[PDB]
């Protein structure tokens, strides 16, 4: 898709998805590593 | 002799520095007590395992050229195989001579 646009292309919540990745891949990496 | 216990207690330490570093680093990223001195003690360990490991590598280096330490005593072993089998013969004529005895008697 983007080698072809490379054709015709054309321009057109307190969630804190980073706040809780950071933690959950923290704690993902900690048990492996524990284990 | 010591330096098999050395390298021993190298590689248990650095197997407790690896555990310490993981225990350190989930206590440090699950919430934010102790984490920065777990953290410190984990890189002084390891630091000091990098240490042994490195003195440990940089040896004597007693030969590295052939076979060395030749020879592992083998006339002491041959001795002592001829005096127990010496010994083992005796014990036989001596149990025959007395099997000869108790039927003289």
């Amino acid at each position: 898709v983007l080698s072809i646009v490379r054709k015709k292309f054309m321009t057109l919540s307190p969630q804190t998805l980073q706040l809780i990745s950071k933690k959950k891949s923290l704690a993902g990496a900690a048990q492996i590593l524990l284990k | 002799n010591e330096r098999l216990r050395a390298l021993e207690d190298i590689e248990r330490e650095i197997g407790a520095i690896l555990q310490n570093a993981g225990t350190a680093i989930l206590e440090l990223s699950k919430e934010k007590r102790l984490l920065d001195r777990q953290a410190a003690a984990f890189t002084t360990s390891v630091q000091h395992v990098e240490a042994e490991l490195s003195a440990q590598i940089r040896y004597l280096t007693q030969v590295a050229t052939g076979q060395p330490h030749e020879g592992s005593s083998y006339s002491s072993r041959k001795d002592c195989q001829m005096a127990l089998k010496r010994v083992d013969y005796a014990r036989l004529k001596i149990s025959d001579v007395a099997r000869t005895c108790e039927q003289m008697l």
